[PDB]
Formats: structure tokens, C-alpha cells, sequence
RNA sequence: GCGAGAGACCGAUAGCGAACAAGUACAGUGAUGGAAAGAUGAAAAGAACUUUGAAAAGAGAGUGAAAAAGUACGUGAAAUUG
RNA sequence: AAUAGGGUGAAGCCAGAGGAAACUCUGGUGGAGGCUCGUAGCGGUUCUGACGUGCAAAUCGAUCGUCGAAUUUGGGUAUAGG
RNA sequence: UGCUGUAAAGCUGGGUCGAACGGCCUCUAGUGCAGAUCUUGGUGGUAGUAGCAAAUAUUCAAAUGAGAACUUUGAAGACUGAAGUGGGGAAAGGUUCCAUGUCAACAGCAGUUGGACAUGGGUUAGUCGAUCCUAAGAGAUGGGGAAGCUCCGUUUCAACGUGCUUGAUUUUUCAGGCCAACCAUCGAAAGGGAAUCCGGUUAAAAUUCCGGAACUUGGAUAUGGAUUCUUCACGGCAACGUAACUGAAUGUGGAGACGUCGGCGUGAGCCCUGGGAGGAGUUAUCUUUUCUUCUUAACAGCUUAUCACCCUGGAAUUGGUUUAUCCGGAGAUGGGGUCUUAUGGCUGGAAGAGCGCGGUAAUUUUGCCGCGUCCGGUGCGCUUACGACGGUCCUUGAAAAUCCACAGGAAGGAAUAGUUUUCAUGCCAAGUCGUACUCAUAACCGCAGCAGGUCUCCAAGGUUAACAGCCUCUAGUUGAUAGAAUAAUGUAGAUAAGGGAAGUCGGCAAAAUAGAUCCGUAACUUCGGGAUAAGGAUUGGCUCUAAGGAUCGGUAACGAUCAACUUAGAACUGGUACGGACAAGGGGAAUCUGACUGUCUAAUUAAAACAUAGCAUUG
RNA sequence: UAACGAGAUUCCCACUGUCCCUAUCUACUAUCUAGCGAAACCACAGCCAAGGGAACGGGCUUGGCAGAAUCAGCGGGGAAAG
RNA sequence: AAACUUUCAACAACGGAUCUCUUGGUUCUCGCAUCGAUGAAGAACGCAGCGAAAUGCGAUACGUAAUAUGAAUUGCAGAUAUUCGUGAAUCAUCGAAUCUUUGAACGCACAUUGCGCCCUCUGGUAUUCCGGAGGGCAUGCCUGUUUGAGCGUCGU
């Protein structure tokens, strides 16, 4: 047979991300002295669109603590953040929408976004439009905080990890139907080469494990072992179950 | 349309002249000569292509220096000048 | 009607290959090549165009004297009049308010 | 094309120089074998391959 | 590679691809592919001159041992043709 | 970098009319859309037309699909034989 | 010419020819051809045969020449018809360009002609490009893999400056200080980017030469001006103005720098048009006539603007206002100012140029002279540039070089002295490579001078919705073997009594319909459609009538002057014609099937196949 | 299942040379000429009937018969060519 | 009976077999050890009185010097070229030189005849701007020199 499309994606030739029009990576500030011990004030300069991203970005300017120079940061904008607003980041920062605080400083029930998995990684969790992370509980003796993620998973993070108070802006994109192949075309035009998708059962046996036959059909179970090898993992990879979901989960 | 019509769209050179060997085998985008392997330090050659070795090898050029080594060896690699006779 | 040709080797209608049709004293109709339009100098705070500043292609700003490139005021060729006024009042009122916070703090410190 | 490199134009100059008929005084030399220039080239038939 | 001497070898469709301005001419985007083609006569003595023709050429003449050797040149088979 | 000329007439806006109210009706304006008739362009349905030792190793004539976008296209650049 | 042998073969007469060769005894082998769709070369029949038929079309005379259907000149008839058979370029070619000679081969007839052949000539730049910048990307370097060719990394686990500024000192040595986040390099003749125009000139070059007139960058440097004893200028309430009018490190901002569509406004070029002054044409008759010339560059100065802004003032009887509905106590309307100079006006450039006429010098190189070159109008016109607006996206539509400005306040500065070349004038210099020509029914690729293929700019009159079709002007071609005839069968195109799909697998092919105005329009429906459903009527020419505007001037409801093509109606009129050529839907009732727009088997399949939005599942 | 379709199908109206049943006209060929000038194919070749025969002969056997050189057409045969 | 066709013969064609040769090939043997950063092999472009190749050569360009030798070269032309001679011709010999642009290819780059920097001299009134001549600036590694870094570390 032939190398399937699955496998071709990893060589990264025509499947690399289209990044010319992107507006810089969205990260928190580096943990510095000011954020460890106090707070630093910055001002929102711009709220801009990032192609390929559903959420708008905020350009926020900060003074450099150690030399006469202005530092610009690219943040993920939460809803309600406006141009000209002052942003406070640090341990002593107040509990206001857009402020960056350690998770230990936020009370139970706080909604927060762009949350760090590890202390100082500048943000990993709850970054897409409309999503957020909920603070569930604190374990001060272990210096651990328990959070709830957009997928529903519960996780334990260091209380020194940071997050940005509020909900990521741009929420509700998916409530409106795309309606058109052309809208999908323009969507992925600035993301990557993943669209349109040819169905495996519409190919020949060289192309796919689903190819061939005198009718279009899969022919064996579409649930594939986690221990299968590349070229075999097409279908439902290591599925615990299949079929329509009914009842609670 | 893959024959005569398609043959009408040939006006972008894949190869240009190679500085080292001069053949028009210097691939423009790869910046490599398909004939001599320029700009690699070694000359391209293969034992499965003996006739390619014949075309470009020692003795196909001028041999401006090796030409005269055997005469210089024959005289013991002399230094100095010749002497007029009595 | 007389028809014209590009005076340069570029045969394509690009941003840098625009032409104007002019009539010469020889009675001819010729194409004349047009430089790209200049953009206004803009305020560094609000983005509006600045009054009193010449509109030139950026290399040409090194040829004119300083009076065509600035305005006689603080931040003259950089920020517009309203944003300069707004910077002055904000600087005054905040630094006055800082003294009100300093003096009041001492009273809060003194009263207890 | 009109726009051309120095290297190309130098090759074109040499190509013109070699496209000439035999000097007829050559044929008069003692034991001459060349009757004509066998390495002529016409621009429309055989291409230079530069 | 450099210098030599040889052969119950081949003799121009043979012998190296190449006896010759042969790795040439030429082909291919490229890697590569790659021919054909030796011999007038001892000597050019390579036909002065006249004539017909627009000319190429012809007819005389001339050189040569030979033009039944005329740079379509040693001999000059067969197919095929007058 | 390129893409005649028409048809239809979406939101928004103006005016008038009706109604107790909730609301509704009429005339304009406006100029939306992988909308439509149809050039250039791009494509290639049918004649199973021509041609079929061709003009051509895929062409020619008519007929035809589409024609403001998932549109057409130059140049640059990347992906290389299981 | 014969002889010998059953034969494989051997010998001999005659001719041709020119340098070596044979018998016998033995040795040895790359040793014997009719075939292998054998190999290479050569040659027939076919056969003077197939054929040399797309792209409207040629003709008379003269010249030249041995020779003319094919060359040149004149006359004419035509065509392309500005979406060109016109004028240029990019890619590619490479001398094909030009002049002179020239016809063996080539131009599938011919050839005196040629992109052929031969000999020469020809490509001139500070301002046009390349060169430089970065784009996707490519790729060296401390390094980490790999037996290795080499692979990987480029914000790369690295002691990574061939740093810079002054105070000067000459001693070519110093003294300091300031920083080093980033930065090898390559990557665009369409992206970014310092600066040139007009007239003339060659056989062949020109934004490159000549003449005139400028501009840019780099440098030097003098005069004039400006500034300072209130040291680093004044004026304006302000927006801001100006000939100038210190400003280190460092920091910040602007430009470079950006999709697409819609109508509206303005400019320019073109189109149209009145008067006048020249020239041509027509003149049976007429036409204040039909045609043609009347032009103005870069650059310099002054002036010129929508938008934006400032001052005043304080708004409901809400007003201002666009084709498009936004704006105003966060200050409208009103009044007065400021600014960008896109674009236009006047002047210089510049009439000296160019153009149109008229007269001459004369076999003459080349001129020489005079006169005119002027004043208006018009617009849903065409193209293009700019402007102010409006819409649109789960799409929001490059980077870098490079230049300027600000913030900052280091340092240095006047009293009879330093600036400052961001004010004026003057001085010097600008290297390298490309530059001819074709760009295509003959200069490129398709084996070729092949009906194929191959990116782009300019774009006149009439008809019209129209850049379609049809006719025409400028320009360009008149090329494609030709002559004589006009059987059959073809190919391409037409018409046909009566019938009207009986033909055929099948209405295949053809026909029929068709523009515009007015009327009228069903089921069904996702309420958007269906729909040009279906189905009717009208349409020429001429002579009239009515409506729809602009600018000035105080019940102005008015006068005066000007002006564009749309719409509606009536009379008359003809072989009842009239979207008169051109251009230009056939329609209806249903079934199967895919929702739709979209996509693929280059060269036998375009579909019901693929995609798609929507839906679900999985990690 | 509205809308859409160069998709497959049935009927109707209109329309017609598809047909009854053919005729006529034009251009370019074909044709004849001057010039120019290929290719496929080719064991040898080329009139029939029957026989026998590798069971369908141009040739063989027995008969019919049989007169140069040819031109335009033609598609029975050459179990024609590819 | 001609024409036509067929067969033979002669002569003439077409074509290049045959025969004769051979500065070539092919095999065997004998002898020798010598490429390159002191820039090779290879590439490009040039160079002659009249040359396109081949052959030779490098702006000193079908060659310069030197040694030997002793009258040519030659297709034509021509010495301010030569003959009992420092003398014609000569890749005869060869020990001195020249050796464009490149190439392992070395300042950087190279689809560019693109772009720096250092030293000496020199032109334009010039340490800086513009021009000319000559000489320099690659990488890995070795030995050494010099200037340095590290509370790695000794002593005072
Ligand atoms: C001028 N034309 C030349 C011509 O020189 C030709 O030469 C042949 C020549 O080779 C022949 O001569 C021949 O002689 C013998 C024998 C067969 O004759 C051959 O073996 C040999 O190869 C050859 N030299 C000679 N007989 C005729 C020329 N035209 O060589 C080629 C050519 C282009 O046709
Ligand atoms: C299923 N096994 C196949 C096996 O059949 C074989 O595949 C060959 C393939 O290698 C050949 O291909 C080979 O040769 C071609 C060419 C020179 O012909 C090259 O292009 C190719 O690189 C070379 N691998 C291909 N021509 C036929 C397959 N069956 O080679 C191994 C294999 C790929 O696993
Ligand atoms: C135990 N030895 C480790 C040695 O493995 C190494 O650690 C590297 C560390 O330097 C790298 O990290 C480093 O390099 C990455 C680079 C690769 O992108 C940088 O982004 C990062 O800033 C830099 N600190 C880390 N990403 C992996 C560790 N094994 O260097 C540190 C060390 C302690 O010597
Ligand atoms: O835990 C709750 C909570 C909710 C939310 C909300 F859902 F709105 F985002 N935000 C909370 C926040 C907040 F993130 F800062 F807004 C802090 C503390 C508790 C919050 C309750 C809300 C009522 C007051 C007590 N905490
Ligand atoms: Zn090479
Ligand atoms: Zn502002």
C-alpha cells in the first residue's frame, strides 16, 4: 500500500501552520521580581484580531523595572477589557477583570483564563473564545489549588501559577452555522491545510485501510487499538465506547 | 492536452551554467550542480558511470602542470641554470 | 486617438508602474510615470493627521527645512494639539492628587 | 532577452565568433584536410543551450 | 601513470565508441545518451586559350603513363535504371 | 496581475395610512447574494460533425457549462519514487 | 570463349584494372548463409500516384532583370476594425537588427525577393533597470548525531564588537566614556526603493547622443543673511505662521505599510461642439459647406481643497444635512479663522520649440526668409487618478532596508565674539553590468517558416444596454502554389408541395422561440422562490403636443439668458411593413437521482462519483 | 423534500426533410493541366464453377474460357492493412 | 505490325561491395615511481600579419629567458630579419620566468564581472568624501610568542 494522509501530516511540508498574518504569540509576562512580590501596572493599548484565532488579543504596555524602556505584551483579551484600561499583574494585584493573579490569591469560585499549568510557563489552560477555568478549592499546606477545566476535567495546580481574571472574549462563535463550503475555506485559509476532507471509504485500498470494495463500507471494526502502528490508526482510536451518547456521563 | 499544448509552456530554466564545470547543470533552486556536485568539495563521480569519468578526467583538459612533471623527474628535479660549454 | 506605451521595461500595472497621459509641446500624447502618493504624518496618541506638516514620501523629509516638519509647540510634529492639551491637564491633576494622597496618609497615620 | 547578464553576453559573443566560414587560404596549405567549417550553427535550427 | 619491445591478433559494418578538427557533431530540464566519416596523381602538372550559354555547364583544346584518375576523384560488384 | 453590459432587489433609512393597544399596511430610498441573463476569461456537453499516413502523438467547426468567487492567472518557494 | 569434376568447385579465352599473389606437404581458426518481424548500408514497385482545398481577394501598367502570378513603384479593389492583422514590453531566443552584394542549398509552386547566403556596420545613462531590502523560504558558524558521504540546529545550552563617541595629541601612539536585547549570508528585472524632462538627430541607438532646461546623493567650503549683552529667534486668544532660529546618551512616535465591493464628487486624457484665421476636397445642383492645423514637458514661484481643526456663541416650535441618516450641552445651526496641496489657475521654463501656410539659394552640403499659431461651449459620455462616504467576514486582508519627528537635557556657548551648511547663493564628483532586434498564423516551445501552446499596458467615429455583432478613420497587411473546367461521391451551407416523429435505441440533427414596452401569470414552497412560469398586445417613417432643468436680477406664483436627452400621447403615411441586417429563451405535465454553488479520470467515462455546510462518534 | 442539474426516463403543445420520397442551388474538393511530390503495404502473384485437400484455393485436378494499352468511380474478394 | 512488357548482351548510370593498404586498435612482455595551498586535475574567456576548428599558449598569450644546434619558414605576404655568425628556424633541450577569470579555492558574496576592511604610495584645495597603483584579511589543528579570564588555587 501507500503512506496514508495521517502519516504524511507529520513531515510538515504542506501541513505547517499559515502564520504570516498572525499577531504574535499570546503569553503572560515572565515571572519577575515585581510579580512575585508585589504588582506591576500596565495599560491596554490595542484590542486586535488575530487571524486563525477566535479570541481577540490585547496589546498591553509595561515599564521595564530595570532599564528605561517600554515593554509590550500580547495577552488574550477577556470580555470587558477595553483600550486605555489599567492592568495589574502580580501577587498583590486586586481581584478585577483582566488582572493577573496567582491562583492561591483567588477565592473559591473565581473564573479565570489563560491559566498556567506550571509556575512561570506564561499560560496554558482556557485560552479559546468563551472558555475559562474555575477555581474549585485550595490546599494551603501543600500550596496546591484545584481547578476545573473547559473539558470538565479537574486538576491540581501550584498556587503560585497565574491566571487572568474573567472569561476569554469572542465567546459564542459556534452558535452560528457556517452555511457554506466557502466559509470553511476562508476559515482554514489562515489556519492550516486540513480541509476539505476525503472520506477513507471513498478511496482505493492503497490509500487507506477503509478503501476499496464493491460497496463503500469499512469492512472491519473502526475501533483501533491504542497499540496499533502508524498506517493502522484511522477510525476511532482506542475508543472506550461507540454510538449515540444517552444519559449522563 | 498533455503533449503539444503542454510543451508550449516551457520557458523557465531548471538549470543554469555551473561555475566549476560549465555544463548548464547547476540546479537553480537546489544550488547544486547535477554533473560535478558543485559546491561540494569533492567532484561527483560514480563507478556505475565509467563513461562519465572518461568525459571529464585527467587528460581531457590542458594538464598545464602535470604535463611537465615527468620531464622534471627525469632530470632529478634540477635547480639552477644550464652552463655554456667551453 | 493617440495611444501610448510604458516608458520603462516593466509591462505590468503594478503599484510602482502607474502612468499619467500628458500632451507635450510637440503635439504628442505620451505616458508619464507617476510616483506613489504620500501619506499624512499622524499623531502618536490618537492617530489623526497632524496639521501644519508637509505630506511627503519619507525620503523627501530630509530635503525640506524644519518648519515644514514640525509645529512650534511641545510634541509639535509628533502629537496633535488636543492630545498635547490632554497630556498637560492629566499630568497636572494627577500630580496634585498625589500630594492629596500623601498629606492625607500622614493624617491617617497621625490620627491613630 | 534585452535584460541579460554579463556571463550570458560573453557566451553569446564567443558563439558569434565561431560561426564563420573557413578562411579560404587555409585550403592552400601543404597537406590540408579541412574543406569547410563543420561546426557552423544557425540561430533557428540548433540552440545554444545557455 | 611514465618509458620501451613485441604478436600464427583486426584490417575501415573489422579493430577501442573514436585510424579523420571523437567523447566531436547532435539529443535530453537533468542524470546521462552519442554517431557517420580513411585512398586523385610520382608530381596539381587541379585543365591556359577558343566557342555556345544569363549562369551552372557543354563542345573543342590542354596536362598526365592513364582523365576507362577531373578534388561527385584507386579499383568500382549487386539491387535498381536509361 | 485580471474579470463588458443587463435582471432581481436582502438589511438599514424617509414619508404616508390604519389601530384603544399590541402592532399592521402602502409608496419611495438603499444596493445584499459561494443570486441570475450574458461578453472577455476559465471549462469541455453533444454532433458519437470535421480530421483520423491530421494543421495537430488530442487539433478544427458548431453546440454547450460557468462567468464576483471554494474565481482565473504570471513569477518566487516547498514537498522526490514504496 | 571454352574445358574438367556426380558435386562442393577447379582451370582457361576476351574486356576492365594497377601491386602484389598462387600450387604442393603440413599447422591453425573470429572459416562457407536465403531466411532469424536478423544487423548496418543501399535500392525498387507503389507513383509522376495520395496530395500541395481553414484564416473573404485580387487586378492594370511601368521599372528591374537572361528570365516576373509571386520583386519594386504608381493606380485600384479589399480586409484587420482600437477586446486590431495597430503601437510596446516580461519570459525565451541570440544578431534574427541595418546597409551592400547575392541565388548552389532552404523558403513542400517560383524567386530578380527573404528571418537564406556573403561582407561590413550597429546597442553611449549619477536620474531606466540590475545592483540594495526583506517575503515564503534557503543556509554557514561553538555545537549534537552519523562508519561515513554528511544529517540536525539558525531566538540554535557559546568568553561570538573586523563596535561607536569625543578632547585632542601627533607621538599614528593615547585618554576616557557609551553601550553589545537583535544583526553570517542568500532569497523579487511584477513587492519595498534617492534623483530628468522637452525638442532635435541615425541606414540601424537613445528618458543613454546633441541643444536647452532641471533634479538627487555624497563631499568640500566662501560670501550674504539669521541668532546672541534678556545668551540658544519672533508673531498669533487659538488652530498655527516664518528664509533661518544650539541640542549628546537614551527613549518614543510617524512614514515605508497594504483586502474587497457599492454608488457619489472632482481632475486629467479622449469624444462632441460655436466663432475666427490658414490649407485641401466637392461644385449638373446644393451644402455660412465635407476634411484638416491652431500645441505646451520635467522643474521654479505665487495661489488653489473635500476632510480635519481652532475662536465665538449656547440650541425643543429640535435643527443642520447626504443619492445612500447620520450629527449636536462630550457644544449643533449661525459668524469668523487654521491646516494637508491631491488637483486646477497665473507667471517663469516658452516660442527661441513644435505645427500650418507662403516665398525663395540651387544637379548643390544643408539651409534662408516672412506670416499665423486665437477666443469659447457641453455632459447619467469613455477611460483613468484622486477624494469623501457606505457595506462586508467564525476571512479583518506582508516584512525589512530606509527617512523624518518628538521627548530628554549632556555639552558648548556673547561683548565688541562662537554659530548654522535643517536660510540663500557659489565649488567638486557620481563607479560596474544590461541597453540592437523578435515577442509570435515565420525570430519562444511543440523534430518545421506546425490552424496547438505562451504573462501584461495603451484603445477613435456610427448603431446599441454593450469594450457584443455589423460598417468606418489612424496604423498595418493584401500573406496562405497557380491555371482551366464545374461529373459522381464527399465536406461546409441553403430551400422545399401536402403530411408532421409515421423515421430512429432515442426528436440525434435541424427547425421553432428570442430585443424592448404594456398586460397577464398556476400547482407547489424551506415564504426567499417558482417567474421571462404559462399566455397575449405593441414596435417603421414623418409632422406635432406635453412633462422632467441651470444661472442671474427686490404674490420672484416673476422676468432674462442658457441647456441634456429621457419619457408619454396624437395626426398623417406605406404592397400590414417596421428588435426589417446584426443581435437574440422554445414551452408544459411528471418519475428516478444528487440538496444547492463547487470538483476529478491532460489523451474514449463530468456522473447518480468526490467535496460541501449540517449531524454524530473517537482520542 | 422547495430550489437547482450539459445527469437517467415518459407523455403533451409548438416545430420541423427524421421520415413518406426525394429534388434543386452555392463554395471548397474530387477532375484536367504546369511546377512539386510522400506513405502504408509487397513469398510469387492476381478471371471463374466444381472436386479433393489443414474439412471455405489465385496456383493443384476437371471443366467454363481467354486479345494490347488504359481513365473515372467502387467497396464483393484479396479469410486486405494496422 | 508498333507502343508496352519480359529475357539476355554492350555501353552509360545509381550505389559503394570486392581487392590491395594502414602514423589506428587490441593483447602480451620488459623497465620506472613523479599530482596538489610553492594552488593540482578540471572549467571559462582570450591570444597569430591574414584563423573557424584541432594543436599551443596567458594581457610577456600559436609564446619570454636559458642550453644545444647551424640556414631556414613557406598558403600568401613581410623586416627598421639573418649567413666563415652572440646566428635563420627549432613544444631540440629546458634548470629561469610569465601564467587572465576560476576551480580543493581562502575577506564576504556569486543566476551579480555585487560589497567591505587594513597598510604603503599617489590624483582631486583632504586622517573623514571621490579616484588610481601595489600589498594584505578563510577554516581545522600543532609548536611557540604575547595579551588575558576564573574565590580553580598557592604565598605574602
Ligand atoms: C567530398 N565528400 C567526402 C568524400 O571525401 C568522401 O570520400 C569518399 C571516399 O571515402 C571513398 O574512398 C574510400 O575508398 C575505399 C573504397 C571503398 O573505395 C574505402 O574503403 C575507404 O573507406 C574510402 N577512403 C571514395 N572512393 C569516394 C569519396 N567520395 O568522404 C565523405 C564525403 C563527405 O562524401
Ligand atoms: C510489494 N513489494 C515491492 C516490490 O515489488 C518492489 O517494487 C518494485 C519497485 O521497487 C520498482 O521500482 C524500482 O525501479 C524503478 C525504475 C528504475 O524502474 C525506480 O523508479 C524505483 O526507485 C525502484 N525501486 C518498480 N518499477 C516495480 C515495483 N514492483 O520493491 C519492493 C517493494 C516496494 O516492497
Ligand atoms: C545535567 N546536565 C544539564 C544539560 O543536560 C543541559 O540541560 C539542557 C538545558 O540547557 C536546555 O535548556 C537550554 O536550551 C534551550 C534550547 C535547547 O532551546 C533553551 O531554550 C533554554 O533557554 C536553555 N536554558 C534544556 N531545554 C534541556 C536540558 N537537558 O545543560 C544544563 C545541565 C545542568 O548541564
Ligand atoms: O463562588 C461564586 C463566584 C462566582 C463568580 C462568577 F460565576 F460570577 F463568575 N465569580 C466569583 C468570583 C470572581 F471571579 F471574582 F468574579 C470570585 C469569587 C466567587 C465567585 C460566588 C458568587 C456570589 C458571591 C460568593 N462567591
Ligand atoms: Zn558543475
Ligand atoms: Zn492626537
Amino acid at each position: 500500500g501507500r503512506v496514508i494522509r495521517n502519516q504524511r501530516k507529520g513531515a510538515g511540508s504542506i501541513f505547517t501552520s499559515h502564520t504570516r498574518l498572525r499577531k504574535g504569540a499570546a503569553k503572560l509576562r515572565t515571572l519577575d521580581y515585581a510579580e512575585r512580590h508585589g504588582y506591576i501596572r500596565g495599560v491596554v493599548k490595542q484590542i486586535i484580531h488575530d487571524p486563525g484565532r477566535g479570541a481577540p488579543l490585547a496589546k498591553v504596555a509595561f515599564r521595564d523595572p530595570y532599564k528605561y524602556k517600554l515593554r509590550e505584551e500580547t495577552f488574550i483579551a477577556n470580555e470587558g477589557v477595553y483600550t486605555g484600561q489599567f492592568i495589574y499583574a502580580g501577587k498583590k494585584a486586586s481581584l478585577n477583570v483582566g488582572n493577573i493573579l496567582p491562583l492561591g490569591a483567588c477565592p473559591e469560585g473565581t473564573i479565570v483564563s489563560n491559566v498556567e499549568e506550571k509556575v512561570g510557563d506564561r499560560g496554558a489552560l482556557g485560552r479559546t473564545s468563551g472558555n475559562y477555568v474555575i477555581i474549585i478549592g485550595h490546599n494551603p499546606d501543600e500550596n496546591k489549588t484545584r481547578v476545573k477545566l473547559p473539558s470538565g476535567a479537574k486538576k491540581i495546580i501550584s498556587s503560585d501559577a497565574r491566571g487572568v481574571i474573567g472569561v476569554v472574549a469572542g465567546g459564542g462563535r459556534i452558535d452560528k452555522p457556517l452555511l457554506k463550503a466557502g466559509r470553511a475555506f476562508h476559515k482554514y485559509k489562515v489556519k492550516r491545510n486540513s480541509w476539505p476532507k476525503t472520506r477513507g471509504v471513498a478511496m482505493n485500498p492503497v490509500d487507506h485501510p477503509h478503501g476499496g470494495g464493491n460497496h463503500q463500507h469499512i469492512g472491519k471494526a473502526s475501533t483501533i487499538s491504542r497499540g496499533a502502528v502508524s498506517g493502522q490508526k484511522a477510525g476511532l482510536i482506542a475508543a472506550r465506547r461507540t454510538g449515540l451518547l444517552r444519559g449522563t456521563q | 492536452g498533455k503533449g503539444t499544448p503542454s510543451l508550449g509552456k516551457r520557458h523557465n530554466k531548471s538549470h543554469t551554467l555551473c561555475n566549476r564545470c560549465g555544463r548548464r547543470s547547476f540546479h537553480v533552486q537546489k544550488k547544486t550542480c547535477s554533473s560535478c556536485g558543485y559546491p561540494a568539495a569533492k567532484m561527483r563521480s560514480h563507478n556505475w558511470a565509467l563513461k562519465a569519468k572518461r568525459r571529464r578526467t585527467t587528460g581531457t583538459g590542458r594538464m598545464a602542470y602535470l604535463k611537465h612533471v615527468t620531464r622534471r623527474f627525469k632530470n632529478g628535479f634540477q635547480t639552477g641554470v644550464a652552463k655554456a660549454q667551453t | 486617438a493617440q495611444r501610448v506605451t510604458y516608458r520603462r521595461r516593466n509591462p505590468y500595472n503594478t503599484r510602482s508602474n502607474k502612468i499619467k497621459v500628458v500632451k507635450t509641446p510637440g503635439g504628442k500624447l505620451v505616458a508619464q510615470h507617476v510616483k506613489k502618493a504620500a501619506s499624512r504624518v499622524k499623531c502618536g496618541d490618537c492617530g489623526s493627521a497632524l496639521a501644519g506638516i508637509s505630506t511627503l514620501r519619507p525620503r523627501q523629509y530630509a530635503q525640506v527645512s524644519k518648519t515644514h516638519k514640525t509645529v512650534q509647540r511641545a510634541y509639535g510634529g509628533s502629537r496633535c494639539a488636543n492630545c498635547v492639551k490632554e497630556r498637560i491637564v492629566r499630568a497636572f491633576l494627577i500630580e496634585e492628587q498625589k500630594i492629596v494622597k500623601r498629606v492625607l496618609k500622614e493624617q491617617q497615620d497621625k490620627e491613630k | 532577452p534585452s535584460q541579460k547578464s554579463f556571463r550570458t553576453k560573453q557566451k553569446l559573443a564567443k558563439a558569434q565568433k565561431q560561426n564563420r566560414p573557413l578562411p579560404q587560404w587555409i585550403r592552400l596549405r601543404t597537406d590540408n584536410k579541412i574543406r569547410y567549417n563543420a561546426k557552423r550553427r544557425h540561430w533557428r535550427r540548433t540552440k545554444l543551450g545557455i
